[PDB]
């Protein structure tokens, strides 16, 4: 693991905690390797828990979001010219492990081009589990540490699924204590409903569109909507205009 | 301050040989593309995905695992109401009704503690809570880690 | 009218438009006099329309809000020590007339102490009308000018009511062209409904409270709720905590 | 900038003899109290007030009067949804469906033009629109005065 250690990133300021990154092969056959990044807590906070953080998409990188513009330790300067320290970084209190997943995302990769057209929850979960198990073998001092899993959005799927594997598995080196999900998928049907309601309640769609959304999408899945649902959806989208759907009252980027 | 263009910097920064090198990434030069924040293809070629996660919730809850769900209340992508209804369907009992949680002088958001699961909203935060309400996000993190309900 | 002219207010900066204020007796018997304040548009914009602006409450002053911390021409410095110019003042384009009403509000007053315990829509409307009619006699150059009425909140009642008088009245010196209401009462029942819904949709009340509100308040009036409705209401209020109900995502004053 | 304490300044400023004098107010000294932003008593002693304003709307609409209703979308006192339902009940026909209106590069809010009445929301504004979104408030004012629909 000593080998995954980062001396210093270009443009990085001076800090008082270690960081590590590298790969871990989760399917020797297919040649699937997932990239990780771990930012620890300063020594005097040690031994702290371990937290695996996951972004969603599906298809989005945990390094790019989680670690680079959310709770990670640094923030990227403009024009990607350096870093700046995030005062609110979660690694002020925990050892945070960022995972690019699945394979094909971020820096994670596959030797079997097909993989990228064939992703799914299941495989994603089994790969993450594998990754862990090995990961602990590479970082044996983490064995038995309190451990938690967390992420956003599509990770609403990831977290619980993976949490379930870990749990069923019964590996003892892994002390899973719980998890946490933010703004995440949970139940297609309810989420569809709450989704439209909130939209209408935030002045974003006409009364008709709203009604249409309820009619088009209710039997669909969030991730594989019907054509009807999509149509309803194209309209709403037009009614919303140019705002940032992820943060209603903040500005769009130029 | 807030800058809505951060994705753009990240993209620039992680595509430098400098950096990849310092990360031990793209070792060979064998990652035949540019580094992107999300994988398009993956995103458009997704396969299996259940419609509900509730059953799993039930199982883990039953396992004694600590479960916390949260929401940025100005997010329109996976809005607070979707979550309310979803958690609502588990049908858990309430231990501590919807109440405002504070950080400093301000209200950070709301929270409801059910038997087996804690729900928290973050006042004014967008989809990426730690981006929009960093300080609040951290409090949430510490509490969660402690297994203690948000403060009043 | 020349007599209602303001030379300069203490702490006021230099400006290029005239301002006037004074009283107008609307019930010679009771001794009811309403105070007004008019901020005109700069000359080169003249002759512009006239706009009567009304705040609500009921019981709130149009001078205090409308004119002093909203669309009027100046903003009060801290500790009430002076003024500063509002760049977005509506009098950049129209002659704006701020009215304190009813009698007992702001600077408006009554010689019949009872008046203040006996206010109501009706009387408020008749008094406003009276006020106008006289007001025009005092500012004869405004006769026939395009005229509009507007206000917020409880003025949801005021505006339309008054607009209706004016209209039925048929006074010709008054060219009423329309009105505009912002965040205003319109229909008790619907407003009650939309109100709760939006609350629940903004994370402000528990699921139970919401349901309770629907049950307590639906047959009530916004301005004279039942005890049941009030009770439901006391709870909600507690669930909301210390935020600014008028602007959810901005800070409370210290 | 924003300052949530403005009511406090106003209170101070209008209670100066200086000022009242310059306003031609409280001529005699015969206004036997302190100047307050709102009259408590009045507020608590209100009498008549219909439950609906719709009938009047109908009448004025029928009169050809120009009618515009607006809403600050972050107001919780007389929230946007209350208005939507209320206008909704008039049952007017739609001429121009809910669409986003712009000011500069940003979306100022939304608008729907019915036959006889125009509805406008102001993105991000609180109860007092000209306080929270001054620039947007002014655009609204000019359009209204012109009888022209908000721009796209
Ligand atoms: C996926 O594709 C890469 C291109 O083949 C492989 O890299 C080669 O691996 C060979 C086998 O062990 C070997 O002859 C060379 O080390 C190597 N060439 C380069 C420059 O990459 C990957 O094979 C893996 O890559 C690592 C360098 C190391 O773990 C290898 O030993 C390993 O098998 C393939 N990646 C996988 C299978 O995860
Ligand atoms: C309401 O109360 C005030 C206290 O009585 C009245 O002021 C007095 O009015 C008398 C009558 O015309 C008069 O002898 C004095 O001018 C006066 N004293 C003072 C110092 O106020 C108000 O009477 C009105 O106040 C104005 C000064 C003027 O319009 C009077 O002529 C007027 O009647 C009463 N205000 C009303 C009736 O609106
Ligand atoms: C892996 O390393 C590469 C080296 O700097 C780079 O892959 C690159 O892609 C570019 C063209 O498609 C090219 O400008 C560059 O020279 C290059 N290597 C070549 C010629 O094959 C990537 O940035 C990097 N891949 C990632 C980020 O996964
Ligand atoms: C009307 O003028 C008054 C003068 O400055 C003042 O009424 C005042 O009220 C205060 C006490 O209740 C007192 O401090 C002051 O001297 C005074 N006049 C008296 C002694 O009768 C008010 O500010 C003003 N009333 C308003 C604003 O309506
Ligand atoms: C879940 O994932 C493992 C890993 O690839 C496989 O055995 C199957 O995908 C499994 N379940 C399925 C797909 O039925
Ligand atoms: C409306 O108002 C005028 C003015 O005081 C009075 O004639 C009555 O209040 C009227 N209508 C009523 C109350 O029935
Ligand atoms: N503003 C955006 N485009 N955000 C994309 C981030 C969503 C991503 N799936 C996550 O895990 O957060
Ligand atoms: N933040 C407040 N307390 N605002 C009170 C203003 C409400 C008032 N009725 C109006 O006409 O605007």
């Amino acid at each position: 693991h000593a080998a995954d250690r980062i001396a210093r990133l270009p443009g990085q300021p001076a800090v008082d905690f270690d960081m590590y990154s590298g790969y871990i092969t989760v399917d020797e056959g297919a040649g699937r390797s997932l990239f990780y990044l771990l930012q620890e807590a300063p020594e005097d906070a040690q031994p702290a828990p371990l937290v695996l953080w996951l972004n969603g998409g599906p298809g989005c990188s945990s390094v790019a979001y989680g670690a680079s513009e959310e709770l990670g330790a640094f923030r990227v300067k403009p024009r990607g010219a350096g870093l700046v320290l995030n005062e609110y970084r979660w690694n002020k209190v925990a050892n945070v492990l960022f995972l690019d997943s699945p394979a094909g995302v971020g820096f994670s990769y596959t030797n079997t081009s097909s993989d990228i057209y064939t992703s799914g929850d299941n495989r994603t979960a089994h790969d993450s589990y594998a990754f862990l198990a090995k990961w602990f073998e590479r970082f044996p001092h983490y064995k038995y540490r309190d451990f938690y899993i967390a992420g956003e959005s599509y990770a609403g799927h990831y977290v619980p699924e993976l949490s379930q594997l870990v749990h069923r598995s019964k590996n003892p080196v892994i002390n899973l204590k719980g998890f946490m999900v933010g703004n995440g998928l949970i139940d297609d049907y309810h989420d569809y409903v709450g989704t439209f309601e909130f939209w209408w309640n935030h002045g974003i769609v006409s009364d008709d569109t709203y009604r249409r959304l309820k009619e088009a999408c209710l039997h669909d899945s969030f991730i594989h909507p019907s054509p009807a649902c999509d149509a309803a959806t194209d309209v709403a989208t037009a009614e919303q205009g140019n705002i940032d759907m992820y943060s209603l009252y903040t500005p769009v980027c130029n | 301050s807030y800058d809505p263009c951060t994705e753009r910097y990240s993209t620039a920064y992680y595509n430098r040989r400098d950096v990849q090198m310092a990360l031990h990434a793209n070792v060979t030069g064998a990652m035949n593309y540019t580094w992107a924040t999300c994988s398009d293809t993956i995103n458009t070629h997704w396969h299996d995905a259940p419609r509900s996660m509730l059953p799993i919730y039930r199982e883990l809850i039953a396992a004694g695992l600590r479960i916390w769900v949260f929401s940025g209340d100005t997010d329109a992508v996976v809005p607070l109401t979707a979550t309310r209804y979803s958690i609502g369907a588990l049908g858990l009992p309430t231990t501590t009704s919807w109440y405002p949680w504070y950080d400093d002088q301000e209200v950070g958001g709301w929270s409801q503690v059910y038997k087996g699961l804690t729900l928290v909203s973050v006042r004014g935060a967008g989809h990426e809570v730690p981006l929009h309400r960093p300080r609040q996000a951290l409090v949430l993190f510490q509490y969660f880690l402690q297994g203690k309900p948000m403060p009043g």
